[PDB]
């Protein structure tokens, strides 16, 4: 992800 | 000498104070926390359950937990530990020296009131308590005796239509709509733009987001094409690890979410129609000064443009005769607390305290008696 | 136009009720002007007859409503228990 | 030949069939559902509106309307569904050659009857229909030609004094109050335990809840400490998950709202004190006569212990030379229906057919002079 | 709550 977890 | 206790004890945040003042002493979110890992360093602070502000700082290593859920109180151990800070730690008084004052929301569940005045005197043992209507509070405290009260708060939002100081029972309107399934809603349309808030740490960084940036809007169709034909909306919020996230069409699509529960999953009307149905379930007399003193109230009627779309939306709803005046106090947050002090600061309520020995007569069950 | 009733099983209840009427006509033969007066008289007999059916279709909720309430603004018959509460919102009216 | 139809198609329930049963043939809830979510499954079929008894079978997906509300149809374009479902797909015949019987529940406003035939006579080309009061036909239902018949449908409710079948219009009195009403007022209730059923679909749950367990008592107050004092009038029910909720005082503070519509946030009078009113409006040589043949109908009717409570009422109310007797068929559900099915398999009944001639000669008004 | 909804 971008933003929380990072994927 | 003594004054009585005020405490919203509202869903999601408590307020506390002593009854007689403009401003409640104490204002703490309602958070039980636990931690969740399991120290290595014991003697230096170990706590089993931290409550308040510091169940707030601490949430990184912390499991939270609300103990009203829906203006229902959830877990009553929970309760005890939130109502014991607020006495000995917040205020630093003991209960046996004053009165107090609980706030309830309608249509609540039989045994809510019920276990609040049985675990007031069994465990702290106060002199005198009472358990009043949460939404009454806010018309006594707008300075007014006519008028329909609009109260969301955290929990719980109801519409309650009061003339001359007397409720209208049967026209009360409530809906499980609040601030929190707001919170949840943001959850899940952040994640379009590729954000991931899940535990319960991050739920207060979403609250914290939605209270600071989301702002309902005038026409929604009209500001979705706005975003949609130039990114001018968008605002950047840092996280408490620095990132930069951006914000832009999903401001107003959360608080949007009050007016269409369908974006819920929720058959139910927005708060709109709500206020509309519940004015039309008024006495057609009365209704010529109900619709000129519709009051917000609550923390999440706070949201920046509210007042202008409530208005729209309920003169398009009522006839044109009708005059239509969306009254919005600017310290609507703590109307209700304010109400209750105004109430409890009266002479002629202090008969209206239900007293030990009147327990000691009927048992709890004397609650549903006194209170309206 | 002139009306009185009275009904007397075990109470009295009495209607009296009195109308002025008066407009103008514009003459013919005397028979077609007849025909003028009697299709004024029933317009305006007609007219009277439904004013006071409409009227006790609506004394309930307005006229009989001003003297006393069927039932009060909250709905619901009076809680003798909670007789205090009631003083409140006036209360208010004098902080 | 052919034989003509009978559709009730009162509020909550459509019941039709042919005339010359002792049944209905179809017996099925008007209500209409729309799909509340988009489909993402294809192949598989996808209607728009489900009508009727599919609707309730899938009410967990659809939104439900009912097109009468109290007597009066709201929406035109759904009873048009809710008619072609009966015509096609229950009685499957087509209704192009066959009269049909439809009822009215009486004082209700003149256009509704008047759009009730012009939508028989053209969109389903029926070639001959008549309208019968709703509540007169149930009085043929029980053989009597005189009599009071209380009829008390899922949505309204009606007193009808017949003598020698012609009905007297001057003591016909109306009230909203009806099973519906009871419904609303059973969720309220419900609320005080804790359940709290809200959406469309749930109302149903409410329903089935109240036509199972509630039940009048004869002596409201004494019940009241009945069931204050011990646990003897808990009844359980089983939701359609799993869930056992248990219901108590509930059972009989939900239908006595017929006898005290103040509960129900109502100014009007009971449903014993409107029997009453209706007996008093007429003459006094007939008054007697309606006493002893005071006939219950309607589904609203079939509580357990209305009979001995409305007996005891009247009894109370009347003098005391009058003979009370309470005719509750074991049928009444149907008795509306069963009487209609009689009236129509009259020999002499068949010159009173407003044929489609003798509409298109004299426009739909012509129902407002051949109906009585 | 107990029945419909969480609380
Ligand atoms: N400007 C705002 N925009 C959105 N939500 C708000 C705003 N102000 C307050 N709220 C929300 O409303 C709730 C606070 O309402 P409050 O009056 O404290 O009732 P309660 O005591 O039940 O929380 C919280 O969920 C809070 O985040
Ligand atoms: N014993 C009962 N208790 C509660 N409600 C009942 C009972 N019997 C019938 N009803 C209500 O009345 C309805 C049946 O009414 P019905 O005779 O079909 O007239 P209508 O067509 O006007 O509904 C039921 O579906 C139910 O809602
Ligand atoms: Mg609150
Ligand atoms: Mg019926």
């Amino acid at each position: 992800w971008x933003a929380x977890c990072p994927a | 000498d003594i004054a009585a206790l005020v405490v919203d004890n509202g869903s999601g945040m408590c307020k506390a104070g002593f009854a007689g003042d403009d401003a409640p002493r104490a204002v703490f979110p309602s958070i039980v926390g636990r931690p969740r890992h399991q120290g290595v360093m014991v003697g230096m602070g170990q706590k089993d359950s931290y409550v308040g502000d510091e169940a707030q700082s601490k949430r990184g290593i912390l499991t939270l937990k609300y103990p009203i859920e829906h203006g229902i109180v959830t877990n009553w151990d929970d309760m005890e530990k939130i109502w014991h800070h607020t006495f000995y730690n917040e205020l630093r008084v003991a209960p046996e020296e004053h009165p107090v004052l609980l706030t309830e929301a309608p249509l609540n569940p039989k045994a809510n009131r019920e276990k609040m005045t049985q675990i007031m005197f069994e465990t702290f043992n106060t002199p005198a308590m009472y358990v009043a209507i949460q939404a009454v509070l806010s018309l006594y405290a707008s300075g007014r005796t006519t008028g329909i009260v609009m109260d969301s708060g955290d929990g719980v939002t109801h519409t309650v239509p009061i003339y001359e100081g007397y409720a209208l029972p049967h026209a009360i309107l409530r809906l499980d709509l609040a601030g929190r399934d707001l919170t949840d809603y943001l959850m899940k349309i952040l994640t379009e733009r590729g954000y991931s808030f899940t535990t319960t740490a991050e739920r207060e960084i979403v609250r914290d987001i939605k209270e600071k940036l989301c702002y309902v809007a005038l026409d929604f169709e009209q500001e979705m094409a706005t975003a949609a034909s130039s990114s001018s909306l968008e605002k950047s919020y840092e996280l408490p690890d620095g990132q930069v996230i951006t914000i832009g069409n999903e401001r107003f699509r959360c608080p949007e979410a009050l007016f269409q529960p369908s974006f819920l999953g929720m058959e139910s009307c927005g708060i709109h129609e709500t206020t509309f149905n519940s004015i039309m379930k008024c006495d057609v007399d009365i209704r010529k000064d109900l619709y000129a003193n519709t009051v917000l109230s609550g923390g999440t009627t706070m949201y920046p443009g509210i007042a202008d779309r409530m208005q729209k939306e309920i003169t398009a709803l009522a006839p044109s005769t009708m005059k239509i005046k969306i009254i919005a106090p600017p310290e609507r947050k703590y109307s209700v607390w304010i109400g209750g002090s105004i109430l409890a600061s009266l002479s002629t309520f202090q008969q209206m305290w239900i007293s030990k020995q009147e327990y000691d007569e009927s048992g709890p069950s004397i609650v549903h008696r006194k209170c309206f | 136009l002139k009306i009185q009733v009275h009904y007397y099983e075990d109470g009295n209840v009495q209607l009296v009720s009195h109308k002025d009427v008066q407009d103008s006509v514009t003459v013919s033969n005397e028979v077609q002007t007849t025909k003028e007066f009697i299709k004024i008289i029933e317009s305006a007999e007609n007219e009277y007859q439904t004013a006071i059916s409409e009227n006790y279709q609506t004394m309930s909720d307005t006229t009989f409503k001003a003297l006393r309430r069927q039932l009060p603004v909250t709905r619901t018959k009076i809680d003798w228990n909670k007789i205090l509460s009631y003083k409140i919102g006036k209360e208010m009216q004098n902080a």
